[PDB]
RNA sequence: CGGAAGGCUCAGUAACGGGCGAGUAUUUAAUCUCUAGAACCGGACAACCUCAGGAAACAGAGGGGAAAACGGAGUAAGAGCAUGUGUUAGCAUGUGAUGAGAACAACAGUGCAGGAGAGUAAGAAGCCAUCCCAUCAGUUAGUAAGUAGGGUAAGGGCCUAUUUAGACGUAGACGGGUACGGGGGAUUAGGGUUUGAUUCCGGAGAGGGAGCCUGAGAGACGGCUACCAGGUCCAAGG
RNA sequence: GGAGUGUGGAUUAGUACGAAAGGAAACCCACACGUGACCUCUGGUGCAGCGGGUGUGCGGAAGUGCAACUGCCAUGCUACGUCUCCUCAAGCAUAGCUGGAAGCCUCUAAGCUAGAAAUGAGUCCUGACUCUGGAAGACGGCCGGGAAGACGACCCGUAGUUAACAGCGGUGUUGUACGAUAUGAGCUUUCUAUUGUAGUAGCGAGUAUUUGAGACACUGGUUGUUACCACCGUCGU
RNA sequence: UAGAAAGCGACGCGGCUUUUUGAUUCUUCGAUGUCGGCUCUUCCUAGCAUGGCCAUGCAGCCGUGGCGAAGUGUUGGAUUGU
RNA sequence: CCUCGUCAUUUAAAUGGUGACGCGCAUGAAUGGAAUGACGAGAUUCCCACUGUCCCUACAUGUAGACUAGCGAACCCAUUU
RNA sequence: GAGCCUCUAGUGGAUGUUUUACACAUGUAAGGGAAUUCGGCAAAAUGGAUGCGUAACUUCGGGAGAAGUAUUGGUUCAAUUG
């Protein structure tokens, strides 16, 4: 069980620890500890705090969503699958056509 | 929670309710994740499924590229999923949507079965269906007409495909016979009209080109007469 | 293809708001005259079909399929730059970013690509006239100018860098108060005094402020987006 | 010696009661003040530990003194945190039962019943005189520690899962060591051979790699090495 | 509102208290530190709240007069040395 | 004096402060009277900033203090408490 | 010739023990911000230089650093005191 993920550090927070801070902008935000809340107030950019999970991902020390470059799995050609024409007959027609074309 | 399953080899669909334990084993996943059927049901071993999309219980869609467990409002144009503009071009509007990460919010998950393997899923495996329309374009039609890389009059292929329909479907009948038609191939009416444009350009040339010489016969001093304004 | 016109009002504005001339340093779908077009290939989107969400408003998966819709190929064409020659079109030569295109029906026609000139509409400009308070006398520093560049459809402190100190005032500058401006209306022997929201022309606005996509053309509100002031429906989540 | 005290909400209920207007009565749940403890969480504190900069010292860099400043933070301590708090017996005022004096009557003259946040006990803290047991040795000092502490006293250990140093596992705190190497807004044009070619550089804040590095602690886990078997007094058989 | 006595009680009469101020000068002038506040503990009852009861001019709600009872409570401020 | 005078303003609330009023127990003109500027470790009231003064206290540092070696007094005293 | 750090020249003893409470010199503090007290007593806050901008009243000298606001390190350059 987890309480959530810390906004600044990127660290997952155990059940029964940490705190929420609610701003007048109406947003609610979760912090791991007083340490990282204070760094937010003082406008220290998280990417510069080298032990944070955020910083490590940004540097590419840790594999993260940005590294993935995922793409759809490519398939091959099929024996012309077309309405009515039974798959097996096209396997035969295509051959017969290739013969006549020569 | 509902689960909606598609089987794209067969063209078939089935919806089921999940139980709590099945549901709780899906939490944390996202669209374009995969899993093994064994995590949803006993048996179903080795059946591989892929997650497609779904809906919040409030009715908002899950979006494929918003990686969070929360609702947002986005400004959406034409061609974005979740918005359907109609009566003004260039319209853009702000609508509530949900991120891709699965949790207790979700009312329905859509899923595709990649391959049924040796298993016999009811309704998905018991039926095979085709398409809805027919390839109007010539080269798309030709491939379906079984031919490749040879030259025919369209009439040949229309004959082949019609005869095969009469034979293979009906064994003789006036049923079927959908109104097959062909694009992107020149009919005789087009041969004539395409000849006529050649006639136009050939005369317009000679007529234009004649008058130039006809003018110069009369006016050797064209430039010196004209230019003195 | 149209929804940028017409309709309503006079809040703001002492000003390109108003009258008279001129046609550029500019852009313009339709329409007219002259001229004027040999091009191949590929996917999707909406509707259709099968599931199926949400209190509603409004949306999902999966699979076919068109165009004169859309993206690519070749190819005509082709901006700018430089030198000759004709102000200035045009032509020659070198170099080249970019880079397309509609047919259909015969009741006997209707469309669509390119140019050059018109025609309509804007943008910016020239001259002249414009209300009260001195118990408001000094005002201004992109302010006044120059050189060079960015920006725009286009000239220009329009904006920016370095140099020069200008510009405007007792013939009323600057500040404050007040005002939609004319064609016109009422009174009138003559000279005058008063008014003009209100059939025509031009300007501005759409609860108050600000940003914007699409298009030939809007800083549009019987289009979109956010705050402030107010409202309406809910199943409380919108 | 002494300890729990009070308030509110819901339900009875818009009920009884009243012409109407108005309008009551257990059990359960939330809280405040008081009492006694406790650090798992959250605040606070910074002695041990890791980092940063200013002025000036040790020729430079590295390691660092002094004046003092500053970011984080183990263990511990603490409240602004968390847990805690009822049951018998005899009976006051009163209201009653039976009943004479006084053939009737009557709570009283004998006798009996119900009875208060009050009284006396138990659960809670202190602990007088006692009681039951083992054995010819017992006990104190000296040596080393803490959960205990002003000093005494208390809880413990002394040839062993004993102590201390190292590996190798484990659990934390700080934030990425020294040195190399590459880059860097810009600024500059030096040298050797030798006539003309070739060789051919300097100065620079910082940033990135090697590197969740390096430093520091604790381990009731496991291996190696090293140290420790004494002595003095009192009372008894 | 009838009616001495639910509640009051003129004109008179008998007591208790030492928390007010007097009255007196017994003790201390070879010295008993003098007002108020702060802090902290214990006692009294002539009972303001909280518990049990009796009367009522007690329908209910809110009260008023009395009895046994001293366990637990009785606050934060403005002006002023008070 | 009566007296914490009456009316207005400052506060939630003013025996305070400032502004008015005046038969002033017992103001007043070199026993000097009245209105200002600049300057006071002079007396008094309010606002902003700031804070362990307070609610309500907690933790930590140095030096003394406790225990130990060396050195070593005084005030006071009818005393049986 | 301020405070802080160094060169020349000069300098030091009632012993051991980690050492409770209450002190005396000092640090830091959640949320609140004078509610504290006769009284903001004590403490905190402000602080140098450069620029912008500065009221009532006045003996016209002053008030005035009024008030109110912004900037500031290292490096590598231009330009010569801006």
């Amino acid at each position: 069980f987890y309480e959530g993920t810390c906004v600044y550090s990127g660290y997952p927070v155990p059940r029964g620890k940490g705190t929420y801070f609610v701003s007048l902008d109406d947003k609610s935000s979760l912090f791991f500890s007083s340490k990282y809340k204070n760094f937010s107030d003082k406008k220290i950019k998280a990417k510069r705090v080298k032990q944070t999970l955020m910083s490590k991902q940004f540097c590419g020390k840790v594999e993260s969503v940005h590294t993935e470059k995922k793409k759809k799995i490519v398939v091959q050609k099929i024996v012309r699958g077309f309405p009515a024409l039974p798959k097996d007959a096209v396997e035969k027609i295509r051959e017969q056509n290739k013969d006549y074309k020569k | 929670m509902k689960l909606n399953i598609s089987y794209p080899t067969n063209g078939t669909h089935k919806t089921f309710k999940l139980d709590f334990k099945a549901e709780q084993r899906l939490y944390g996943k996202k669209t374009l994740d995969t899993f093994d059927g064994s995590i949803i049901k006993p048996e179903w071993e080795g059946l591989q499924f892929q997650i497609t999309g779904g809906s919040d219980v409030q009715g908002f869609p899950m979006i494929k590229t918003l990686l969070t467990d929360k609702r947002k409002k986005l400004l959406l144009k034409k061609g974005d999923k979740g918005f359907k503009p109609v009566n003004r071009k260039g319209l853009r509007k702000r609508k509530t949507v949900r991120g891709s990460i699965i949790a207790s919010d979700i009312s329905m998950v859509c899923v595709s079965l990649i391959d049924a393997k040796e298993v016999a899923i009811e309704g998905l495996t018991d039926v095979v269906v085709g398409a809805t329309h027919w390839p109007k374009r010539f080269n798309k039609l030709k491939a379906k007409a079984g031919f490749s890389e040879d030259a025919d009059v369209t009439a040949e292929q229309v004959l082949k495909v019609i005869k095969d329909a009469i034979l293979e479907v009906n064994a003789g009948g006036i049923k079927k016979l959908p109104k097959l038609k062909v694009s992107r191939y020149q009919t005789e009416k087009q041969k004539e009209r395409k000849a006529e444009k050649i006639k136009l350009i050939e005369e317009r040339k000679k007529k234009s080109e004649k008058e130039r010489a006809d003018f110069l016969k009369k006016y050797p001093d064209w430039q010196k007469k004209f230019a003195t304004k």
